[PDB]
RNA sequence: AUACAGUGAAACUGCGAAGGCUCAUUAAAUCAGUUAUCGUUUAUUUGAUAGUUCCAUGGUAUAACUGUGGUAAUUCUAGAGCUAAUACAUGCUAAUCUCGACCCUUUGGAAGAGAUGUAUUUAUUAGAUCAAUGUCUUCGGACUCUUUGAUGAAAUAACUUUUCGAAUCGCAUGGCCUUGUGCUGGCGAUGGUUCAUUCAAAUUUCUGCCCUAUCAACUUUCGAUGGUAGGAUAGUGGCCUACCAUGGUUUCAACGGGUAACGGGGAAUAAGGGUUCGAUUCCGGAGAGGGAGCCUGAGAAACG
């Protein structure tokens, strides 16, 4: 008979809303008691009447489901929901504790709850009901202790509740009576806050709308602590921060700084969670990321500091100059935050932005030259816009030799935090020389260059577009210097990128080659770079499968002689994974 | 291809060799008795039949250890009992005389040819051979 | 039906000489229920054990779904307009699998000015027959194996993909 | 007949409590292979 | 009308006791009527072993398990309640069955070959043997060919021997059915005459299939004990 | 084109049935004064 | 890539593995071919034994006629006589095979009379 | 033993028969092994495997049986009267599962929120990351590209004339005091849905002893060869039909020619001397007067 009333509720809908309404009349007239129960409270309930009222709160269910458009709604039953939830919690909070009968009165309850969510879920724009504040009044009365009950990752009767009554338009009148935004922030700002925090954050965000077009100053004063709700909840969004739904925390900050700017401290402190915004996940998007760091600079528009927020916004902006990302509008953004973050630092940085941010034009080259003559002391977001156009950026290749020579001679005029810079320099060329550039490649050839100003002729002719006398040249240095785990890992990383799986060129034998005496003159180096040898064969193992595997195997068949050296020093070691790597080697024997 | 197991290679045939003047001399050559009966013993219906002979013998011993070992006598099965007693008893009586049978000797079947002459060490090599003799 | 196997006929080599065999049990073609519009009447028959089969023949019901939200609801059949595995089968107006057939729309407006409030993003050549009643549908379910005919609704690609066939 | 519906309501509630307690108390055995896991 | 693995002499009878269905195949099983009346000899005909098995002393895999042509198949540890008789049996080095004689402690468990793992219905891990003992959640590394160690009390995997390279391996069919020594070679093709070799007493070499081979154990440890000459 | 329309002749029907003389009961010359227009 | 009606499409772009050492082209697992029954996508699951040889004919679409020449050790005349096989198979979308061309097929599922095996490799 | 109580003609029941003759001549297509079915059916064998409840027990209608009879007559019959069910078919049924604001510290969970199946046939998708023994140590950390591992490349919206949530029994008076069968309360066989195995069957990969080119062409003349979709199927399948393409096999032996094909092929046992006698499964498929159509079953185009 489930599955019979299930298909009377499927085809419970032809007949008109004349008739809808009066089938719901009669469902109401079942054990309404308007004449008992719609001035306060109930008279009585039974256990049995509590069925055919849990029951009806189904039927009420079904019912909207069903016809979750019109529903046939009525007051009477809104009058007969009221008094069967007023009489749940009455039954619920006044019978002895035996839990058998006020737990069935309580799934009651909850049952009840989720059909009168219902009815706003399928009538809201429709009814808006003026009478609202009778109902309003009897389920705060009922659910005044309902502070933190809704905060979970999965408790949405009255949160729901709250979320509907908060995403209306004339339907926050029950909210902006007494309390809505009191008892839900109550629970927003509790501590052990689950991910249901960010709908009530974006709820509130969505609320705090409707709450500044209302024209009453009840609302606006509400609106005003939903402002407040937004600089007392500085925490929530930050520890929720574990999916990328980080648009909810951009559109609520964007509208935080339009809104409202009430203190130096809370712009302070909106700008350091917007640094914190690019500086704790690397997950977030463009769209994003741009309106977080628009959000930092409109807090800073407003109330910035001198010293700290200068510095903080310094280093978002060294941050935001090494991204550039989305096609020069997280640069553009990026020499905004440079031009309002109020230093003499920045305004240099928003000086040499502009003067080579000016639509792709020449005064890039031309302002590379005019900060060369004209070198700045802050350096920092310089060095940053000059190691970006030092990188994979193809225009100022020799301003880019310019930029790091006058960086070297900088860091060589300091004669320690500069010398800490060309820590960050040779950090920065590191992962430079192992990539895939061209001109960004030899440019940090260039930089090895003037951080070495036999070792310079060396490196001048590496750099030297001749690849044949100068690889034999190479290989003698390399002679040389066998007869440094970082140093000799970038120069065989550069050795390797020119001649990284490039087979239309000759010489691939004596170039790999010329990377096996580099390997083995740092693997003879046993008290520093041997951890750097083990790098080098381990990266080497691994191309020897990713994808391309004939320069490889003499790659690590000379990579072996390392091994074959230091066991005839000796003549105590890792035997277990070279073991297993020769379990490996004997797997791919077999193929 | 594959292999396909085969009972009538990994069977104990010992049968298609075992000729008996190969037997006979391995029996003169042993140097450890061969358990012959009590003289009156073996002869059969009061010599209506022949004596026994060895063969014989030994099935006759075979039948009675299967016989006490699972306590079944054996039966008069008609179709094997009309084959094999009156057709090995004719023989009997044809070639059997005294207890020995000189059935092999009106009987060609080669000796060198299945029973010697050996397969597997067939020696197809000079230095095979002569590993096999040093 | 009659038959299957391979003996009757000709393989990839071209061979003669038949004259195989009384055909068995297990060659057994039923007849081909051409299933049609009438009054709800499937055939339970038998086969390999209890193993019964539902043969439709007149069935109405079908159950069609709203594809790019998944809703099968219930509605009645008008006829196939094109089927050309076999093109008489639309000359008779039979259901079959795989046949795109005409449904009075009804049901699904219901659902859509329930739990979207107006009626009426959706295309337009299916806009119309959300307007006008009768829209395209093509049955997956097979009414002469399990006796149903449950479907899919026309909206868009699928529909262009038959509305320039016929 | 009623001696009955006591013995059929008292091994069906035993039938309840013998199998769909053993099911989760070999699913926790499986929640602790995927834990080591 | 015989087999071959019955060591069954031909002088028996003329009908020959057909199997009935059971955990293992008709192809690779002994019945216990060809087990207990011509093998080990407790019985002298098939009214008395009926009358033994009305008795119920066997206890084949720790159940009773009355009937005549019950397919005891590899490994299943015959049981008899009196004179303690606890019997696996296995496959000796040309075809037969040999039943080697345990003890209490190794009789308690067996090992079978896991066949395939199911996400059947409901997440629920799944694992069968060549006896088809359907036990609840292994681990997910249970690859084919693997061996689990039956509880024989419950029914639960205790142990698990994994199935790689320098494993104790038994080959149950082809024509190297019943060797031991696992170890000259390796070779895994792609569907045919793949599967680890076995030496021999001059360490030869052989070939079968991977459902023809199951592993016992590891490189002189084998907690399953084997008969010896 | 294969199985459709085999113009050849077929054993059993070759004299399933057989003809009639007279045939209608009215004349050709009837069927010429019947239809001429 | 539509001559026929009744929505082709994969039947539930789509894209699988049969695993077992084949690859699957990059088209063949996101592109706009079909594989109804190619089966790297497919319909059909992989299974039995795996044949290699060079073809013959390709002439008609989704049949490629492989040849299989072998070596048997023949003791009657002894003399091998060369050997020669066919066998009709679907197409994949990674080769137009030509003649010549040694390639590799799986066996599954009945498709046609006489088909049982989809290509898988191309070398 | 005044509602049953042992013998038991004739009736319902459970099962029995659980595999027997003759006739026309099929060249790995009859057969034997083998590969596979996440391409499929399955009684029995074996291992596993069920959560939707509004204002003390449910209904006539048939036997056997009596009684009246017909017919030459059957395991042929018809009226009239009763009467039972594990026959027919309507219907009676406690509250336990996670996250846990709070914890009073161990006797720790009270409030709140979210729960709850099967059987049939339809669609979206769950099905790239983090941990160090180390990159730099600034003896703190952003750590994965290196050195090794891990979750990982049935959740839901509907139909269906939907099955069920034990009217089976045995062993054990046993515990409790809700003041009387008030709760009985412990276990095991038979049930009972579903999966897997086993059994068997159907398809299917390949292999296997006559001479054959005076058989050099066959195949589209039961679709020939394949593709797409439907029908039918236990499912794969031109197995059948619509449409489309003109294919496919062959001198590396297609296709075709016959018998000591009452003989042969291991089809199998082999025998301690018989060297093609010498153990057997099968010649091919049919048939229950003759073709045709239908039905039953886990299995059939049934020796019944």
């Amino acid at each position: 008979n489930g599955s019979q009333s299930i298909k009377a509720e499927d085809e419970k809908v032809v007949m008109p809303y004349v008739l809808r309404i009066f089938f719901g009349r009669a469902q109401v007239p079942p054990t309404s008691g308007q004449k008992r129960s719609r001035k306060i409270a109930v008279i009585s309930v039974l256990p049995n009447f509590k069925k055919p009222y849990i029951n009806d709160f189904l039927s009420l269910a079904s019912e909207r489901l069903d016809y979750n458009y019109f529903f046939g709604n009525s007051h009477q039953i809104n009058s007969s929901k009221a008094t069967l939830k007023t009489i749940r919690r009455m039954t619920g909070f006044v019978n002895i504790v035996n839990s058998t009968l006020s737990v069935l009165r309580t799934n009651f309850p909850l049952h009840t709850n989720s059909v009168l969510q219902p009815l706003i879920y399928s009538i809201a724009m429709a009814y808006y009901v003026l009478d609202t504040e009778s109902t309003e009044e009897v389920h705060l009365r009922k659910m005044a202790s309902n502070l933190r009950q809704q905060g979970l990752k999965c408790l949405s009767s009255v949160f729901e509740f709250v979320g509907n009554t908060f995403d209306w338009s004339t339907s926050m009148e029950d909210i902006y009576a007494v309390v809505v935004k009191p008892r839900i922030s109550h629970f927003s700002d509790e501590n052990l806050q689950q991910p249901s925090s960010l709908l009530r954050l974006f709820l509130y965000w969505a609320h705090n709308p409707s709450l500044y077009q209302f024209l009453y100053y009840d609302e606006f004063a509400t609106a005003t602590a939903l402002m407040d709700t937004i600089s007392n909840q500085h925490v929530k969004e930050a520890v929720i921060g574990p999916i990328i739904e980080a648009a909810d925390s951009i559109i609520r900050n964007p509208v935080n700084d339009d809104h409202y700017v009430d203190l130096v401290t809370l712009i302070c402190t909106s700008c350091l969670k917007i640094l914190p915004s690019l500086y704790v996940k690397l997950s977030d998007s463009n769209s994003i990321s741009t309106f977080l760091n628009l959000l930092v600079s409109i807090t800073e528009m407003g109330f910035i500091q001198d010293d700290h927020v200068r510095s903080r916004l310094i280093s978002s902006l060294i941050s935001i100059l090494k991204g550039k990302l989305k096609k020069l509008q997280e640069n553009d953004t990026q020499k905004i935050l440079k031009i309002l973050k109020l230093i003499v630092f920045n305004y240099n940085c928003s000086w040499s932005d502009i003067e080579e941010l000016y639509t792709t034009i020449s005064s890039l080259f031309k302002t590379f030259d005019e900060r060369n003559l004209r070198v700045s002391l802050t350096e920092l977001f310089i060095e940053l816009g000059r190691k970006v156009p030092e990188l994979e950026s193809i225009s100022k290749l020799v301003a880019d030799l310019n930029s790091y020579s006058s960086s070297r001679m900088h860091e060589y005029d300091f004669p320690d935090f500069i010398n800490e810079k060309p820590n960050l320099n040779e950090a920065s060329k590191s992962i430079s020389m192992l990539k895939d550039i061209l001109l960004p490649n030899i440019r940090i050839g260039l930089r090895d260059s003037l951080e070495e100003v036999v070792l310079s002729y060396m490196v001048k002719n590496t750099k030297y577009f001749t690849d044949f006398e100068d690889m034999a040249i190479l290989l003698y240095n390399g002679d040389e210097e066998a007869d440094r785990r970082q140093r000799a890992i970038k120069r065989l990383g550069e050795h390797a990128h020119q001649l990284k799986d490039n087979s239309i060129s000759h010489y691939l034998i004596p170039m790999i080659e010329h990377y096996v005496f580099s390997d083995d003159e740092r693997y003879r180096n046993i008290g520093n770079e041997t951890q750097i040898a083990i790098g080098g064969l381990a990266q080497h193992m691994s191309w020897n499968q990713y994808k391309a595997l004939l320069r490889r195997y003499i790659s690590m068949l000379k990579t072996k002689p390392n091994q074959m050296k230091q066991a005839v020093q000796l003549i105590t070691l890792r035997i277990v994974r070279d073991g297993a790597e020769s379990k490996l080697t004997l797997s791919k024997f077999p193929s | 291809f594959e292999d396909r197991f085969d009972a009538r290679e990994h069977k104990d045939r010992s049968n298609k060799s075992r000729m008996q003047a190969m037997e006979e001399y391995i029996r003169e050559s042993s140097d450890q008795p061969d358990w012959s009966a009590s003289i009156g013993a073996d002869i059969v219906n009061h010599g209506r039949g022949g004596i026994k002979s060895l063969r014989d013998t030994e099935k006759e011993r075979r039948v009675t250890s299967f016989e006490e070992d699972n306590f079944t006598r054996l039966n008069i099965t008609n179709k094997a009992e009309k084959r094999k007693q009156k057709q090995r008893e004719r023989n009997a009586r044809m070639n059997v005389i005294g207890g020995e049978d000189f059935g092999i000797f009106s009987s060609k079947r080669k000796l060198e040819d299945s029973t010697s002459r050996r397969g597997a060490k067939k020696t197809r090599s000079a230095w095979d051979r002569a590993q096999r003799r040093l | 039906g009659i038959s299957r196997d391979s003996r009757h006929k000709r393989s990839a080599t071209g061979a003669k000489r038949a004259q195989f065999r009384k055909k068995r049990k297990f060659e057994l073609g039923r007849q081909p229920a051409n299933t049609k519009i009438g009054a709800k009447r499937i055939h339970s028959v038998r086969t390999r054990g209890g193993n019964k089969k539902y043969r439709a023949l007149r069935i109405e019901t079908g159950n069609f779904s709203w594809a790019s939200e998944g809703i099968s609801k219930k509605t009645r059949i008008a006829g196939v307009v094109y089927h050309p595995s076999n093109n008489e089968l639309v000359r008779t107006n039979t259901l079959t699998k795989a046949a795109i057939v005409q449904i009075d729309a009804t049901p699904f407006r219901q659902w859509f000015e329930a739990h979207y409030g107006q009626t009426l993003k959706i295309e337009s050549s299916v806009e119309s027959q959300f307007s006008a009643g009768r829209l395209y549908a093509c049955i997956s379910s097979r009414p002469g194996q399990s006796g149903r005919c449950d479907g899919y609704i026309l909206e868009g690609e699928e529909l262009a993909f038959y509305l320039r066939r016929l | 007949r009623l001696q009955r519906k006591r013995h059929q309501r008292a091994l069906k509630v035993r039938n309840a409590q013998a199998q769909r307690e053993a099911a989760a108390e070999y699913a926790q055995l499986l929640a602790k292979r995927l834990s080591e896991r | 009308a015989a087999p071959h693995h019955w060591l069954l002499d031909k002088l028996s009878g003329c009908y020959a006791p057909r199997p009935s269905a059971g955990p293992h195949k008709l192809r690779e099983s002994l019945p216990l009527i060809v087990f207990l009346r011509n093998r080990l000899k407790y019985a002298l005909n098939g009214r008395e072993v009926k009358a033994i098995l009305m008795q119920r002393h066997v206890k084949v895999d720790g159940k009773v398990r009355t009937d005549t042509t019950y397919p005891a198949g590899f490994m299943d540890v015959i049981t008899l309640d009196a004179t303690n008789e606890n019997f696996r049996l296995v496959y000796d080095v040309k075809g037969r069955f040999a039943v080697h004689r345990i003890t209490d402690e190794e009789a308690s468990y067996k090992l079978g070959k896991v066949k395939k793992v199911q996400l059947g219905k409901k997440g629920v891990p799944y694992v069968v043997t060549h006896d088809g003992r359907t036990i609840r959640y292994p681990d997910p590394n249970i690859k084919v060919n693997d061996t689990v160690k039956i509880d024989l009390a419950s029914g639960k995997i205790t142990d698990f021997i994994k199935f790689d390279a320098g494993k104790l391996v038994y080959v149950t069919g082809g024509r190297n059915l019943g060797r031991i020594g696992t170890i000259v070679h390796k070779e895994r093709h792609d569907g045919g005459f793949d599967l680890v070799h076995i030496k021999d007493s001059l360490d030869n070499t052989f070939v079968t299939r991977l459902n023809n081979v199951f592993v016992i154990g590891e490189q002189g440890k084998p907690y399953i004990s084997l008969p010896k000459g | 084109k294969g199985r459709k329309l085999n113009y050849s002749v077929q054993d059993p029907i070759a004299n399933y049935e057989a003809p009639i003389t007279s045939g209608y009961k009215w004349s050709d010359d009837q069927i010429d004064e019947f239809f001429a227009g | 890539q539509s001559e026929r009606a009744f929505q082709k499409q994969p039947h539930i772009r789509w894209y699988k593995n049969a695993g077992l050492g084949f690859k699957t082209p990059k088209t063949a697992i996101e592109g706009s071919y079909i594989d109804k029954k190619c089966p790297f996508t497919g319909l059909v699951s992989i299974r039995g034994k795996i044949l290699t040889g060079t073809v013959v004919s390709t002439k008609m679409h989704r049949t490629i006629v492989i040849r299989r020449a072998y070596l048997h050790y023949i003791p009657k005349y002894n003399r091998y006589e060369k050997r020669h096989k066919n066998v009709p198979v679907h197409v994949s979308p990674a080769f137009r095979v030509q003649v010549g061309d040694i390639v590799t097929v799986g066996q599954c599922r009945p498709i046609s009379k006489t088909v049982r095996f989809n290509v898988v490799k191309v070398s």
